[PDB]
RNA sequence: ACCUCGGGUGGGCACUCUAAGGAGACUGCCGGUGACAAACCGGAGGAAGGUGUCAAGUCAUCAUGGCCCUUACGGCCAGGGCUACACACGUGCUACAAUGGUCGGUACAAAGGGUUGCCAAGCCGCGAGGUGGAGCUAAUCCCAUAAAACCGAUCGUAGUCCGGAUCGCAGUCUGCAACUCGACUGCGUGAAGUCGGAAUCGCUAGUAAUCGUGAAUCAGAAUGUCACGGU
C-alpha cells in the first residue's frame, strides 16, 4: 500500500490546522455563564468550516513498522522494539530486576 | 517409592488446654473469616456443654471408641477379583475417620445458631447414638467375605 | 450518559434545505448522505431515508417522536 | 541500661520493643492487648514460650509492630518474644527449640508469575 | 384493598411495601415519619395505621391499572415497522445487551 | 540539591564530584539521603504466534537523591554543573 | 518540650522511615550400611539447616512465484440487502431459601505519570461531588469513601416478601452531529437456583481457597489468568 500511509499522517497539520479558533469555542462550553439567548453563538464553530476539526478518526503506531498494537506511552515505537532495542541499546534504563 | 514428608503436628491452644483438638481449624474455616469463627472453634465448645453437666473435653476424646472403623477399604489386583485390605491398623488411619466425619453431617440439621449447627452432633457420643455410628457398624459385617484375604493373594 | 444536557438542534451547515423549505410545499423527500443527520424536533413530518448503498426503505413519521436515531425505519442488521 | 531495640518481622516491617524489666506486663503498637484485640485466640498463642520461660513475673514487654492483616502481624507476636531476651542473657538460649517461632517464612507471596493464575496456583488445563 | 393483593404474614411491615419494584430509599422517610412502627406487623397493632399505607395504591400505577397501558405502548412499536418491534418480532434483547446466541435470561424459550 | 537521574550507577558516581568539591572550599554539605529501588512491574509479549501464555519482565528504574547546602554560596553547584554528566545525566540544581 | 497528643516545628543520624550494593545457606562434619562408593538413611549449632522429535495455520506485518486489474481495487462525495430459534454444546464464579428476607454506620484503603494532564469538603445528595477547585511538577493529593467482628432488629427452618428479560418514559455535563434504543439500579413487578446419580475437569504443602488496578500520540465505561486474596 502507497496511498495509506501518506494521507492519514498528514493529520498532524490538517487536525490542528487552525489550532487557535479550536481553543476559542472549545472551553466557555464548559461554562454556564452563556445567557438563554446565546446558545447558538457558540456553535458555528467547527464543522462547515471544513470538517476537519474534530479528531476522532486519528490512531497511534510504530514509526519504522507502523504497527498500531503494542504501542504505549514511554515509547513511539511499538512491541517488535523492545526485543530488539535495549540489547543494541537504543533504549535508556530499560534493566532487568526483581 | 520413598516418603519425603515429615509430620508436624502443632498443638498449642491458647486458653481451652486440649491434647489433641488445638489446630483443627481447617474446615471451620471455610475460606473466610477468623472473627466470625470465634464463638465456632471454641464458643461452640462452650455451648456444647451448657445443656450437659461435664467438660466438653470428656466427650470429644471418646470418639475413638464406636465411629472409629477396624479395617481399611482400600483396593488391591492379583489375577482377577479387586480384594480389598482388612487388617488391624495404627490410630493415625482408624481414628482419621472418627474425627471428620463426625462433623460432616452438618447440613442436614439446619437449626438456629450457626455455633450450634456445627457443634450439636459431638455429645451424641456417650452412648454412640448419633450419625457417624451407623456407618461403623456397617464396615466390620461387610468384611466376613474378605477377613482371610491378608496373605493369600493379597 | 445521552440525556439532555443538550437540549436544543441549533446545527447550521445541515439545515439549509430544511429550515427554508417550511414555505415551499412538500413534494420531494429530503435525501441525506448520513446516517447520523437529524432535524428540528418542531418540523415534526418530515422523510428521511437510511443512507448506506443500495436502495431506499418505506419511512413513516407521525407527531410524537422524541428519543433517539433514525436505525429504526431501516434496522441496523435488517435480516437478510 | 535495659532500653534495647528488638524488632518482630511480619509483611516488611521494622519494630519498636520499649522493654524494661517489671511482672509479665504485655502491650502492643501504643495499645494494650487488651485494647486493640480481643474477639480472637491469637493473643494467648504466645503464651506458650511466654509461660515455659517463665519471664511471667520478671519482664515488661511492648513490642510495636505495623502492618499486614487482620490476623497477618497477630503472627509476628509470636516472633518478637525473646529476642530482646537473649541479648540480656543465656539462660534461655537452648530451650527454645521445642517452639520454633523466629523465622521469617519466605513461603508468602513472592513473585508475580504470567500464564499460572498465582504464584504457583496452578490454572485449568485438560 | 389492603395493599392491593392478598398479603402473606408472619414477615416484614417495611419489606410488606419493599413487593416488588418501587420502594424502601423513597419510602425511608415515609414509614419513619408517619408514626407507623415497622417493629411490628400489618395487623397485630391497631388496624387504624394502614390507611395512609393503602392510599399510595391507587394514586400512581395499581396492580390492575399496570394492565391497562400494558398494551398500548407495545402496539406503538410492533406495526410501525420500528427496530424496538423488530427484536420484540424476533423475541432478543432490544436495549443493545449481549446480542446474538447464548443470552442467560433474556430470550427464554 | 534534587537532580533527574538514571538509576543506581549514575547518581552515586555523580553525588561523589558533589560533596567532596563542595566541601574543599570551606563549606558545609550533608551527605547522601537514599532513595530505594523504583518499583514498577513491565509486562510485553515476545512469541512469534498471537500467545496469552507468553509474558515477561522489564523495568526502567528512577533514581534521585536529596541533598542541601547550608551556607549557598558555592560554585560547585553552577560551575560543576557541566562536570557532573558524561553521557546523559541532567543534573538538576535546587539552593537548599 | 509542645500539639487540636491530627504533632505547627527545631530535634528525629542511637531506644530508626519501604535499602544502592553487599560475608549468602553447607556433600560442611563425626557415626551404622554398601566393594567404602556414589549416594541413601541420622546429629550439628540454635526460638535458621542438608538439596533431537508430528507431507497440516502466512508466496501477507522483512521477505517472494506461474496468471491476472491493465478508461484499472490511478475515480471516490460509495444509490444497503451479514443474528427466521429450528439444537448439541469446550461443559469450567455464583446455590441448595433459612443464619432467617431490604442499609447512609466500625481501631480502617489512600501515592505516582502528572508544562494540550489527574478532575476537592461539593454548594448538588436517597445516590448525581458539570461552574467549584485545598494538590499546577506531588515523604502532598482527584476515584479519598472503605476492612467478612460485636448481641444487629418484627418474626426464629420457603421453588417463595434473593426473583423485575419487550411497555426509564425522561433529568442546566463531550459540544455546531443523541427526531418511536444507555450509565444514573429508587425496588410498585413478569418464574424455571432442591445433595451433582449415567460418569468424570481433577488435590500429597504453603497448597484444594470468595476484600480492588492508579496513570495516553499528553480528553479518564480495556472483565474467566487484577499491583495484598492477611485463611
Amino acid at each position: 500500500k502507497e496511498s495509506m500511509k501518506n494521507r492519514e499522517l498528514k493529520r498532524q497539520l490538517t487536525v490542528a490546522k487552525y489550532a487557535k479558533k479550536r481553543a476559542e469555542l472549545k472551553a466557555i462550553i464548559a461554562n454556564p455563564n452563556s445567557s438563554a439567548e446565546e446558545r447558538w453563538n457558540a456553535q458555528v464553530a467547527l464543522q462547515k468550516q471544513p470538517r476537519d476539526a474534530s479528531a476522532s478518526r486519528l490512531r497511534n503506531r510504530c514509526r519504522l513498522t507502523g504497527r498500531p498494537h503494542g504501542f504505549y506511552r514511554k515509547f513511539g515505537l511499538s512491541r517488535n522494539k523492545l526485543r530488539e532495542a535495549a540489547m543494541r541499546g537504543d533504549v535508556p534504563g530499560l534493566v532487568k530486576a526483581s | 517409592r520413598r516418603r519425603v514428608a515429615a509430620k508436624r503436628e502443632v498443638l498449642a491452644d491458647p486458653k481451652y488446654g486440649s491434647q489433641i483438638l488445638a489446630k483443627f481449624m481447617n474446615h471451620v474455616m471455610e475460606s473466610g473469616k477468623k472473627a466470625v469463627a470465634e464463638r465456632i472453634v471454641y464458643g461452640a465448645l462452650d455451648k456444647v456443654k451448657e445443656r450437659g453437666k461435664a467438660d466438653p473435653l470428656e466427650t470429644f476424646e471418646k470418639a475413638l471408641d464406636a465411629i472409629a472403623p477396624l479395617v481399611e477399604v482400600k483396593s488391591r489386583r492379583v489375577g482377577g477379583a479387586t480384594y480389598q485390605v482388612p487388617v488391624e491398623v495404627r490410630p493415625s488411619r482408624r481414628n482419621a475417620l472418627a474425627m471428620r466425619w463426625l462433623v460432616d453431617f452438618a447440613r442436614k440439621r439446619g437449626e438456629k445458631s450457626m455455633a450450634l449447627r456445627l457443634a450439636g452432633e459431638l455429645l451424641d457420643a456417650a452412648e454412640g447414638k448419633g450419625a457417624a455410628v451407623k456407618k461403623r457398624e456397617d464396615v466390620h459385617r461387610m468384611a466376613e467375605a474378605n477377613k482371610a484375604f491378608s496373605h493369600y493373594r493379597f | 450518559p445521552r440525556s439532555l444536557k443538550k437540549g436544543p438542534f441549533i446545527d447550521l451547515h445541515l439545515l439549509k434545505k430544511v429550515e427554508v423549505a417550511v414555505e415551499k410545499n412538500d413534494r420531494k423527500p429530503i435525501k441525506t448522505w448520513s446516517r447520523r443527520s437529524m432535524i428540528l424536533p418542531h418540523m415534526v413530518g418530515l422523510t428521511i431515508a437510511v443512507h448506506n448503498g443500495r436502495q431506499h426503505v418505506p419511512v413513516l413519521v407521525n407527531e410524537d417522536m422524541v428519543g433517539h436515531k433514525l436505525g429504526e425505519f431501516a434496522a441496523t442488521r435488517t435480516y437478510r | 541500661a535495659t532500653q534495647n531495640y528488638g524488632t518482630g518481622r511480619r509483611k516488611t516491617a521494622t519494630a519498636r520493643v520499649f522493654l524494661r524489666p517489671g511482672t509479665g506486663k504485655i502491650s502492643i503498637n501504643n495499645r494494650g492487648l487488651d485494647q486493640f484485640f480481643g474477639r480472637e485466640t491469637a493473643r494467648m498463642v504466645v503464651r506458650q514460650p511466654l509461660e515455659l520461660t517463665e519471664t511471667v513475673e520478671k519482664f515488661d514487654i511492648f513490642v510495636t509492630v505495623v502492618g499486614g492483616g487482620v490476623s497477618g502481624q497477630a503472627g509476628a507476636i509470636r516472633h518478637g518474644i525473646t529476642r530482646a531476651l537473649i541479648e540480656y542473657d543465656e539462660t534461655l538460649r537452648s530451650s527454645l527449640r521445642k517452639a520454633g517461632y523466629v523465622t521469617r517464612d519466605a513461603r508468602e507471596v513472592e513473585r508475580k508469575k504470567v500464564g499460572l493464575r498465582k504464584a504457583r496456583k496452578r490454572p485449568q488445563y485438560s | 384493598r389492603i395493599a392491593g393483593v392478598n398479603i402473606p404474614d408472619n414477615k416484614h411491615t417495611v419489606i410488606s411495601l419493599t413487593i416488588y419494584g418501587v420502594g424502601r430509599t423513597t419510602a425511608q422517610s415515609i414509614c419513619a415519619a408517619t408514626g407507623v412502627n415497622p417493629a411490628a406487623k400489618i395487623k397485630d397493632l391497631s388496624d387504624e395505621q394502614i390507611d395512609q399505607l393503602r392510599n399510595e395504591v391507587a394514586k400512581i400505577t395499581t396492580e390492575g391499572d399496570l394492565r391497562r397501558e400494558i398494551n398500548m405502548n407495545i402496539k406503538r412499536l410492533m406495526d410501525l415497522g420500528c427496530y424496538r418491534g423488530l427484536r420484540h418480532r424476533r423475541g432478543l434483547p432490544v436495549r443493545g445487551q449481549r446480542t446474538k446466541t447464548n443470552a442467560r435470561t433474556r430470550k427464554g424459550p | 540539591i534534587r537532580l533527574k537521574a538514571f538509576d543506581h550507577r549514575l547518581i552515586d558516581q555523580s553525588t561523589q564530584e558533589i560533596v567532596e568539591t563542595a566541601k574543599r572550599t570551606g563549606a558545609q554539605v550533608r551527605g547522601p539521603i537514599p532513595l530505594p529501588t523504583r518499583k514498577e512491574r513491565f509486562t510485553v509479549l515476545i512469541s512469534p504466534h498471537v500467545n496469552k501464555d507468553a509474558r515477561d519482565q522489564y523495568e526502567i528504574r528512577t533514581h534521585k537523591r536529596v541533598l542541601d547546602i547550608v551556607q549557598p554560596t558555592d560554585k560547585t553547584v553552577d560551575a560543576l554543573m557541566k562536570l557532573d554528566l558524561a553521557a546523559g545525566v541532567e543534573v538538576q540544581i535546587s539552593l537548599g
